[PDB]
DNA sequence: AGGCACTGGC
DNA sequence: GGCCAGTGCCT
């Protein structure tokens, strides 16, 4: 085993030249440094653990080090550089999968002001750390009159840098202990730093394979890419723009302006008394002849234009129109989301009329900045390869989903919402012409089929016996549960089920709820059975504040009432992760190569789907069948007691692969 | 005694008086408004005949004062004849006004 | 329920 | 800018 760490000249999407490469070899224990000269040595060395069948560690070297270096050999000495998953460890999957309870800075890319809980140790001692490198360098030279230059402290490589360089990799083989170290996810018996990759692997809990393996695929999909229409959606961005525009005048004519205090220093004082009355809007007391004033206070004030997106301006105009608000906010003011402002009922015509428009106008917002007003708009994170790289954390919920971002792809609205046909229609295969034929691709979304019910139905089968299992396929589900619980609609019994505002969706709002859960929770005692036999194994006032995951995983439970959506929503998530990772691996056993210039390629992964590109419809198909495979293995692989389904569907975008 | 305008009215009221209207733009809200709001009342009956005092709200009436560029209360503005002939922001004392006032008027 | 993130307001 | 509040988008 081996634990390196390289610094670069960028960020792996603009990266061009090693700066540095440490190392700490175990069987030798010393820490060669090499230098910018010495990176074809840094290849060979790492190079030379492989073929030993050791173990390369790296921290995050997944998403960077790892990838960074296959782009910079090609690059700087065209080599052919590839280490192989297997040999590869990361800190930062496994101190993911270790502190699932705690939060991370992200490397440094967040501020932790603002970020709830406690900080790691080393983690905020590797993220923050690189803007200890910053002002270092900064100052060591902010002083000899060379202004700091927006980056520079990354241009070229340097002592300082060599430095911070080797204490990366210390703090990272501190790290790569303090886990390997925990007894719940390796064995005392042996010592990980002195195993074969083999070894490390299998001799090890079945998560920390999982991680990695997933680990290193997201960030394969990660670097691919989605591709994404920019003129569809250019275009999508003045239909909107303009239909907003008029939104607004139509409305800023229905509710004029208006004066508001604004700017006063000083506290209106008594004309006698003297007294500081702070209810009474602060002025400003000069001076005084044209003179504007005299030495008399008075108010200053600003003149406003409604704002459609001001929850408060929609508050005030509409309150003055009689309404006579219910809801509050624990904050002293009215709720006014739309749910409130369907509800509304003034009195004028025109006025209430303008709430639908309201209502309209402010997601015409929730448009316009998803797609391209927004910080992470999509407009704003177009690739100049024409595709969307969103980030992908492989963990970072705390039940084994992951966390999408910058921009978040797993929160594009729908087709069944305003505009949700355009923006879903822009994420495509078909947008993407091949390298060679120059043709369009196509498009394979791949998703599991209830997942969630049957995790349900497993689960309470070591008490129904095969019941529900059996019920949700060889038979119908819902209406089992739509008179499982005493309702009168199946599709509410959709609901209610796949939701657990009860009684409400029935429509009462407390006592019918609240006897539901009962009726419901009464004649089917699995559920009850379940959700009994873990409180007793958790409860006692705590005995295991965490649950076991199908995989081994610990998985931290909040409270005890979310005991089991966590168990169920766990167990779907691995079941994915792992479903995702075998389905590559098996298209990978079969003849296929992943990547743009290959026959697939990974584009998404939200949760329950997968959106793959396939270079000819034939191969799509393939793909939407060895999905099939590759979630029925996983069935039998984690003795699930319902078969696990997976529902295939051809296509050129998001759009219509769903 | 005092006229009581509105965005309909100020027009006819104000602008075409012909005589001297001292309009001031106000708002219960305002501590200082509240503050020369008498002083201009006893200013209509000691000025009457030779000066109109006309008061807007400028809560009830949205539309007119935005356009004397009102950025403060109680703005005060002495129309002689469809313009503006002079300006003055503040609670002027019962006796200041007299002085602002009779150097104009 | 689990996440990310946009706009207004200070 | 950095920071909460109030919300809405996904599974
Ligand atoms: N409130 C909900 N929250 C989360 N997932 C939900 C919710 N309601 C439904 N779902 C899931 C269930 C599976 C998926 C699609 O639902 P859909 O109703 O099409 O399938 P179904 O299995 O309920 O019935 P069927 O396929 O017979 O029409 O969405
Ligand atoms: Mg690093």
């Amino acid at each position: 085993m081996i634990v390196s760490d390289i610094e670069a000249n960028a960020l792996l999407e603009s990266v061009t030249k090693f700066h540095c490469g440490v190392i700490y070899d175990y069987s030798t224990a010393e820490y060669v440094s090499y230098r910018p000269s010495d990176f074809g040595a840094y290849l060979d060395a790492l190079e030379a653990e492989v073929a030993r069948g050791g173990l390369i560690v790296f921290h995050n070297g997944h998403k960077y080090d790892v990838p960074a270096l296959t782009k910079l050999a090609k690059l700087q000495l065209n080599r052919e550089f590839h280490l192989p998953r297997e040999n590869c460890i990361d800190t930062l999957v496994l101190s993911r999968l270790i502190h699932s309870n705690l939060k991370d800075t992200d490397m440094g890319l967040l501020r932790s002001g603002k970020l709830p809980g406690a900080l790691e140790a080393w983690g905020y001692r590797l993220g923050e750390m690189k803007g200890e490198y910053k002002d270092d360098f900064k100052r060591m030279l902010e002083e000899q009159g060379e202004e700091y230059v927006d980056g520079m402290e990354w241009w070229n490589f340097n002592e300082e840098m060599m430095d911070y360089n080797v204490q990366d990799v210390v703090v990272t083989k501190a790290l790569l202990e303090k886990l390997l170290s925990d007894k719940h996810y390796f064995p005392p018996e042996i010592d990980f730093t002195d195993v074969g990759y083999t070894t490390f692997w299998s001799e090890s809990l079945e998560a920390v394979d999982i991680e990695h393996r997933a680990a290193w695929l997201l960030a394969k999909q990660e670097r691919n890419g989605f591709p994404f229409d920019t003129k569809a959606i250019e275009e999508l961005y003045v239909e909107l723009a303009a239909r907003r525009s008029e939104l607004l005048r139509k409305l800023t004519e229905t509710f004029g302006s208006w004066y508001q205090p604004k700017g006063g220093t000083e506290m209106f004082c008594h004309p006698r008394t003297g007294k500081p009355l702070p209810k009474y809007p602060r002025i400003k007391t000069p001076v005084g002849d044209t003179r504007e004033y005299v030495a008399a206070p008075y108010t200053p004030v600003e003149h406003v234009v409604f704002n459609p997106s001001s929850r408060d301006h929609i508050q005030k105009k509409l309150q003055e129109a009689g309404w006579v608000p219910t809801k509050y906010t624990d904050k002293g003011a009215p709720v006014v989301d739309d749910e409130v402002l369907e509800g509304v009922r003034v009195d004028d015509p025109e006025k209430q009329a303008a709430i639908d428009l309201i209502k309209e106008y402010l997601m015409i917002q929730k448009r316009i900045g998803q797609s391209a007003e927004g910080d992470k708009a999509w407009l704003r994170y177009v690739a100049e390869d024409g595709k969307i790289h969103g980030s992908v954390n492989p963990n970072g919920a705390v039940t084994g989903r992951a966390t999408h971002a910058f921009p978040n792809l797993a929160q594009i609205p729908g087709v069944r919402s305003p505009y949700g046909e355009q923006c879903r229609a822009a994420f495509g295969a078909e947008h993407h012409l091949d390298g060679i034929t120059g043709k369009p691709w196509v498009q394979a979304g791949i998703d599991a089929s209830g997942l969630e019910l049957r995790c349900l139905a497993h689960f309470m089968a070591r008490f129904d016996n095969g019941e529900y299992a059996h019920e949700i396929l060889n038979g119908d589900i819902h209406t089992k549960n739509q008179i499982a619980a005493e309702l009168p609609t199946r599709d509410n019994a959709k609901t209610f089920i796949y939701g657990f505002k009860i009684g409400q969706i029935v429509g009462a709002g407390k006592e019918r709820g609240k006897e539901l859960k009962k009726k419901f929770l009464e004649n089917t005692p699995a559920i009850a059975a379940l959700r009994e036999s873990i409180q007793q194994t958790l409860v006692e006032k705590w005995k295991r504040r965490w649950i076991k995951g199908l995989d081994g995983r610990k998985v931290h439970v909040r409270s005890p009432h979310a005991a089991l959506n966590t168990l169920l929503q766990s167990a779907g998530a691995l079941i994915c992760k792992l479903w995702i990772i075998k389905t590559e691996e098996m298209l990978v056993e079969k003849g296929l190569k992943h990547g743009w210039d290959g026959d697939f390629a990974y584009m998404a992964w939200v949760h329950d789907e997968i959106q793959v590109g396939c270079r000819t419809e034939e191969i799509a198909q393939v793909v939407i069948e060895t999905a099939q495979e590759a979630m029925r293995w996983v069935g039998d692989h984690w003795n699930f007691r319902c078969l696990l389904d997976t529902e295939g569907k051809m296509g050129p975008n998001w759009a219509i692969c769903h | 005694k005092i006229i009581h305008l509105t965005d309909d009215s100020f027009d006819t009221d104000v602008l075409k008086a012909d005589g001297a209207i001292l309009v001031d733009f106000w708002a219960e809200w305002c501590g200082p408004c509240k503050m020369i709001a008498p002083i201009l009342d006893e200013i209509a009956d000691e000025y009457q005949g030779k000066l109109t005092v006309a008061k807007l709200n400028i809560d009830q009436n949205p539309g007119t004062a935005p356009k004397y560029g009102i950025r403060g209360i109680p703005t005060l503005l002495l129309f002689k004849n469809g313009e503006v002939a002079a300006t003055k922001v503040g609670a002027l004392s019962k006796g200041q006004l007299k002085e602002f006032l009779d150097a104009n008027l």
